[PDB]
């Protein structure tokens, strides 16, 4: 009810701090396109149904706007408008030549079909094919979006320009133009997030003890990163519990035994909870997991010098201000899971170029990019006494303010 | 079919124990066969056990014997195996939570399709089941190598085929036709409560099992006050 | 009271009598295209303000969508939505090859100077240059929106698309590819409204004892262009109050250079007889001071055997059944304000032809679609024994209806 | 399977006769766009048929392509090239601004649903959207085709090139940029031909005698327009016979009791054949129905002055011997049936215009057209001691060669 | 025998080994676009002259369509579709952002002089420029086809489009966006693959007993490329017989400035031994001297280790069911000769960048290509337990199929 509210609260705050005028505010706390529309649907039944699709754009003078399309029925202009926003600041912490879009439809996919689904699909980027394409918007997938869904809205769009446009929208298959490392991107990131975390507070990943809560994909793949780089893995959760072991957790044998949902959990073993494992004896600390998880009562039970926030707010106000007094540094998500915008971003190099990169290439050019947005973050907050988020919202926004104000919008 | 009793005996127990509760003095009731009472199908099927040729096992004390894995899709070429015989989902239990379940319906994946078919009747138990039978045909036809029987979108006059009759003759009719082995099962039924109910599922045919009224139970006891656990840990 | 519910509401009755399902109508209930766009604007001082703009889009499946933009404070999405509704329908009724579509922006012209409001036209034009051009979408003028804003608007379009686009937008002056009769348009139409109900009903011009609530602008106009033949009975609601009361006498010609801001035609304090008057033996009326003067109470007081509705709103639902039981006939105001609609699609076809018509021309081709509307709304009116009013709706309806069945949405 | 070789003879014979030299034979004998593209549909069982389309463009000196597109099993590339061919003669003969065009899908629209045409449609459209449009190929419809056909491929074209194209396909609903005589064009083409024949050879219309054979709704219109005109029907047929009477047939009680598909002979009734009917004595004769009936054993058994080939090649060339030697006046075909090709002119020429004509409008416009190409066929062919159709067929190559000439493309 | 239906069995194939279902044969079977134009071209003589060209584009589901286009008299339209069969098949191989594509023109450029050859290129450039372009269809030279032809195409083009487009259009000289290493390519990639399959096989390159039927062009090129480590045994089928008959002694470098058209190398009247020598001891064999050199009667007579294919069908069925019998490795000729598709995609993405790269860059990219790409194809042979040529073309097919699965043809 108060993203939005909140969106624009911190922007106002970032752009207070970094000194510009009201008018920079004025521009960037809404979008300046958006457009909502009716697509009719010919349903299984036989029937038409008329869903309700919105796309909005915040800013386009850094280049094209890049946002993610959700398939949900609990979409709003609000919500889209804030997570356009949201998208903007990744694109100016990373620094992207991206704006900040995002597209959602109201719909029920666990109710809807597969072919009902690309009728969906098809429609809507009929419905915003007017104002999106690979020099315009660039859409990408979010919650209940995937490669096939990219790949209609792909042949949807090629079929409407009566030529191929692979650059139009990102996380499609391999086949269809896609980047090698677009799984494990959001973890490898929080890896880098972690290394470079750890250099600056003087601990030694050989032999630091990592927590991780949430044992998905992204936690899979980071828990394989710090074992590779020598980190000990401590303890790991999944939907059903947790475990812990201070000399090592055997993720060779855990990730072996990981099924699809990543559950590694024995069936007549007691588990640990998750609020006591967060509250375990480790040196990193990474939810990656469901949010409000830290809070006043736990914030002094943890025992980690170094949290990094994973997942989408996983931290609240309360526990931030609580961590920044007992000096524990505070890494947060719109930073940590960059991963998968810049990795959309280097899938949209490579549809441009016609070239596509290799995996060892994909993670030089994200280790890179992530070292730098770090350390302009840390050296940023080092130099004024506040906090990496304060640091990394003003860092999103001063290219957007600066672009603005070359072009001469304001 | 749920009770007060059901409820605090059977779901309040296993949260709080971690175990199927016990008890004492054994059935008294009669059959279902012989109950005016009207009862599940499940009640009219009894487990059956290794008495001799065979011997039980404990599986506490040898679970490095057993195995609760299982796979969800279509099985490859077992005459000449290689790659695709391992491209399907897997998981490490029969039971589904909400989350899970609406994931496998959202896949989306090509190679891994999913179609779902209600199972309900009105007056055509007979019927019913066979146009659950041509769904199931049209699905594969089509390339779908999930078929979710749900007992959703119930009403006064639809009433829901019992989950065991269905899913057996849905089993029966596709190893009949040779399609069984492309496909597989998943259950999403409000009669799904029990071990005995898991058990018969799974043993006539069931794939995977979703207790979405157990769980919104649960989640009802822990919105009145009762029951602190989490939903999730629930 | 919600204008938006209201429209909602008599395009699902008009669709139920024609006999169609409720997709039609929850196709067309919505408009398929809601663009929300920020506009910054450098003013005088050297500061920069952000206006809202928004542009409906209804239905394109007959045509064009074709709107008007005005500059007001008080638009809102609604009321831009169902002002296309209501244009789509007009257009309907007139059987033009165009759709629903309505601009606005969020302003006040009378504090804005003249740089500003062409600054602010061109960047509204920049905004919506995506979704508008002569093909999409054509804009014309409204309330505090004039010749010179269109011109504005044209150039910048012009501009963008680096060719001539007289066709984009109309209202243009006669210079840049104007028509002409575009000032007596409204007044023209009711005018041949009046004649055609005159000759369908034994009525003749000669005598025609008409009432009018008008002597303003149109009021005026019609006035002047009655007493060519017809007489005058009573003048009500002039701004004062029934400053006119010939009751059975004629009015000189005095349309020569005269209004209402000092006076009215002659003096202002002449004889006055009250606010309302009304009643008389009379076979025309013209009601036309307010919005909603007609009401159960008066309903059955009025003696005019032929309404004919020149305002928004002059007359309620219980007054048209009243009067349609009497049998009086009643042209709807949908019908009687088209002239203005039919003037604009006239200048379109003019600059897509690129031969440009005379006055006599423009009238003839008025005559003939305005008379040829009313044949077919009176005829479908008598075949289903209903008011004009919905016979109107109905027709306005059938050609969107039948439009999108044919192509596919529905 | 010697369609194309023959009308490689008669493009050979008209230029021979003309003076051309051989370069435009080569050049006009083929045509120098010929596109075969491979349509996948999903149809109603969920599987994927793969079809085969053709689309042919014979020239454009001229200006646009003008084709129809048929759904037939039967259609193959030969047939395609040879009526795209043809259909450049009809133009050519109507001095229309117009190349030849033909499409062509293999299909069964028999055993195909509702949403299988639609779906095969739409993509038949994607697949020539590369070398079709309002400005190079407009298509109409033909065997298997018709307005709703039309308005589906209107829509994918519109929804490809993101603007609505009336103009882009003829054939259309009103309601979606239709034009007005879509369905009598080809009898009022007839009955014009007739009258201007009649008025050649010194037969009075009024009171003449006018044989149809087939009661189509091009039968059926043409006799009403005699009628009209003030000649008598003495003869016409239908699916199960004929009837004759000298004195007239009572055209309007025929038509009323006419049903859908023509039918007006009563049951127990003996009927006149078709063989019979056409030798009746009668001073017009109209075959509108199945070719192949006129040969050598009834060509002098004919007893009409005056024969009007409604129908495609409804006489032989032993026939036309035959009827030339007794100096019997033959209209031929590719000139009398050329009216639905003039209104869907008509119809392109609105859609471009923005400005729709009436009943009228159309008459005379068709009249005046086909006035003209008579005078110019029966003036040629008087002038140089050939026949109708030969002097059809130069008249129709004329156009094309000189404008080929003089852009240079030979 | 003929080539387009061996070319529909081997995809077949190919697919059911896979796994596919039929409809994806269907598809891909025969090309979705075949484009056939007429051509006017004025010659020095001062006529004008009619030639035929076909343009078929195979799928464009991965990206562009890239062909050749060859000025010959005998093409034809199943050649032409047989060809672009096969270069989707490379590009699949290479994993390439391509699809099939091909070109060519009924012509004698043996007759044709330069000017009349530049009419006729930009005159084919024209009749297709609706359906090519740098984002539809790249084309490139084949036989009797080179750099100039090349430059006078996107010279055309460029002219067409407004704007310079050297990537519509590869194989131009250095001037106009050519790339290094065109010449060599061929010769290259056979290199690689001779060198890696030594790695893969116990072989090395230091002792490389070679038997070659080639010495001309490209024979003579890899014999000089592995004269630096390997040695030499024998060479056959020079133009002339077994002229070169070493038997264990190595050959002089003799590359400097030498052909086939006087003697060979030295001398014609040299010792010759007979036409076909064969079998001996060697590690190497590169047949390259005619079609079908290898049969069922010679299969087990050669006793080559490994075999390197640099021709077209120069081995049979029986023939590579033999050697894969005996264990003998044999590289599909597909594989072998896509170094010259390679180096045209490296200069499309050149073009596309704008940046060019050098001869050390081009070489160690194709190195990169070449051998990812025969690992792939090694391994899934290994793991099918199947031949390297069947291998190839289900890797070929593979993206094709799964591109169109996922864009929702099939």
């Amino acid at each position: 009810l108060d993203v939005l509210k909140s969106t624009q609260t911190v922007i106002h705050k970032a752009l207070e701090k970094l000194g510009y005028p009201e008018e920079v505010y004025e521009l960037l706390k809404e979008p300046m396109r958006l457009l909502t529309v009716k697509i009719p649907v010919r349903m299984d039944d036989g029937s038409v149904k008329i869903f309700t699709g919105y796309r909005a754009q915040h800013n386009d003078s850094v280049g094209p706007t890049k946002g993610g399309i959700r398939f949900h029925p609990n979409v709003t202009e609000k919500e889209v408008k804030a997570l356009s926003i949201w998208m903007s600041l990744k694109c100016g912490i990373i620094d992207l030549p991206y704006g900040g879009g995002k597209g959602g439809i109201v719909c029920d996919p666990r109710d809807m079909s597969f072919r009902e689904l690309e009728r969906l699909s098809r429609g809507y980027v009929r419905a915003i094919s007017q104002i999106v394409g690979p020099t315009k918007d660039v859409p990408a997938p979010d919650v209940f979006t995937n490669s096939q869904i990219m790949a209609w809205m792909m042949d949807e769009y090629s079929r409407i320009d009566e030529f191929n446009s692979p650059g139009f929208i990102t996380g499609k298959p391999l086949v269809l133009g896609g980047s090698h490392g677009r799984e494990s991107a959001t973890a490898k990131g929080v890896t880098i997030c972690i290394k470079e975390a750890a250099k600056k507070r003087g601990i030694d990943i050989k032999g630091a003890r990592v927590v991780v809560q949430g044992f998905g994909n992204a936690g899979s793949y980071l828990a394989k990163f710090m074992h590779d780089a020598g980190a000990k893995v401590v303890g790991i959760s999944d939907a059903y519990g947790g475990l812990y072991d201070p000399e090592g957790l055997d993720i060779d044998y855990l990730l072996d035994r990981r099924d699809s949902f990543g559950t590694v959990t024995k069936l007549f073993n007691d588990t640990i909870t998750n609020q006591e494992l967060l509250e375990l004896d480790c040196d990193i600390l990474v939810p990656a997991a469901i949010e409000n998880q830290i809070t006043e009562e736990n914030a002094h039970n943890i025992r980690a010098k170094i949290v990094v926030e994973a997942a989408n707010g996983p931290t609240t106000l309360e526990g931030t201000k609580i961590l920044s007094d007992r000096d524990i540094l505070l890494v947060p998500d719109v930073l940590a899971s960059a991963g998968g915008v810049t990795v959309s971003y280097f899938e949209w190099v490579q549809n441009n170029q016609g070239f596509y990169w290799s995996e060892e290439e994909v993670e030089e050019k994200l280790e890179k990019m992530m070292v730098k947005s770090f350390n302009n973050i840390y050296e940023m907050a080092n130099n004024r006494r506040i906090d990496m988020r304060l640091a990394a919202y003003m860092v999103g926004v001063r290219k957007m303010a600066e672009a603005s104000r070359f072009r001469g919008w304001i | 079919g749920y009770t007060y009793e059901d409820i605090q005996k059977y779901l309040i127990p296993v949260i709080k124990e971690g175990k199927d509760p016990l008890g004492s003095m054994g059935n008294d009731a009669p059959l279902a066969v012989l109950s005016d009472r009207a009862q599940s199908l499940f009640n009219y099927f009894k487990q059956l056990f290794a008495q001799v040729t065979n011997p039980p096992i404990d599986a506490i004390r040898e679970q490095l014997v057993t195995s609760t894995m299982t796979w969800l899709g279509a099985e490859g070429d077992l005459l000449h195996p290689s790659e695709r015989n391992v491209r399907r989902i897997k998981l490490y239990t029969p039971v589904l939570s909400n989350e899970q379940f609406y994931a496998l319906k959202t896949i989306v994946h090509p190679d891994l399709k999913s179609q779902k078919i209600d199972v309900l009747f009105s007056e055509d138990l007979e019927r019913g089941l066979k146009d659950m039978f041509t769904q199931a045909e049209k699905a594969i036809s089509q390339g779908v190598s999930l078929l979710i029987l749900s007992d959703k979108k119930m009403n006064e006059r639809l009433t829901p085929i019992p989950p065991l009759l269905a899913v057996s003759a849905l089993h029966q009719h596709l190893i009949r036709k040779g399609l069984r082995t492309k496909v597989s099962i998943i259950v999403e039924s409000g009669e799904a409560r029990e071990v005995h109910h898991f058990a018969a599922l799974i043993g006539y045919g069931a794939d995977a099992i979703n207790p979405y009224l157990a769980y919104a139970t649960y989640k009802q006891e822990i919105d009145e006050g009762r029951l602190d656990i989490s939903y999730e840990e629930a």
